[PDB]
């Protein structure tokens, strides 16, 4: 009966677009069942065995059923859905292992390139080759345009 | 950089979904439990009410 806190707005960011429908469906399951539990009380009250025996002139059926009832015990349902927990962990892998290190390396890369930006000498100091290697997009790819100026003039 | 950081933060809450699933299923089992109790109480009281009315 341990029910935990949720920031549903963040939760909504969780699922891919594919399963969002079932996600919201089970969310509605949650709310409806929560309210439904709020409806009924915790326990079915005691049966007035004394009063029944008093009014109920029946010989022993009163206390007969009293005892039998008190003996009978309900079948508590058993955890069977309670199995997909590895999902969490394997999801944890996808995010914390299969995504943590890949994102990390993407960063270390981007970090490196960035810090490789502040080290660029002031343009006054630079020289065409400086741009060429800094921005290969400023290359003139002479292999495609071996003749001067190596770019379509209209370009 | 910041988009990647955002993904990293989003990873933290990547478990909440299953937390919700667990809460729902467990409380549904509790629902079945409680309703079974109330229903047995109902049936016994009704059955004895039969004879009281008789």
């Amino acid at each position: 009966l341990a029910l935990k806190t949720i920031d549903w707005v963040a939760f909504g960011e969780i699922i891919p677009r594919n399963q969002k429908a079932v996600a919201n469906s089970l969310k509605s399951w949650n709310e409806t069942l929560t309210s439904r539990l709020a409806t009924l009380p915790e326990k079915p009250p005691a049966i007035d065995w004394a009063y029944y025996k008093a009014n109920v002139a029946k010989a022993g059926l009163v206390d007969d059923f009293e005892k039998k009832f008190n003996a009978l015990k309900v079948p508590i349902p058993e955890d069977k859905y309670t199995a997909q927990v590895d999902a969490e962990e394997k999801e944890d892998v996808k995010s914390c292992a299969e995504f943590l290190t890949q994102s990390k390396t993407r960063i270390q890369e981007y970090e490196k390139e960035l810090e490789k930006m502040r080290n660029i000498i002031p343009f006054d100091q630079m020289t065409i080759e400086d741009l060429n290697e800094v921005f290969p997009e400023t290359k003139l790819d002479k292999k495609k345009y071996p003749y001067w100026p190596h770019r379509p003039i209209e370009t | 950089i910041d988009m990647e950081k955002s993904q990293q933060a989003l990873v933290q809450k990547r478990h909440y979904l299953f937390d919700v699933q667990r809460n729902n299923i467990a409380m549904a089992l509790e629902v079945t439990y409680r309703e079974r109790l109330h229903r047995v109480y109902r049936e016994v009281k009704n059955r004895l009410d039969y004879h009281i009315s008789v």
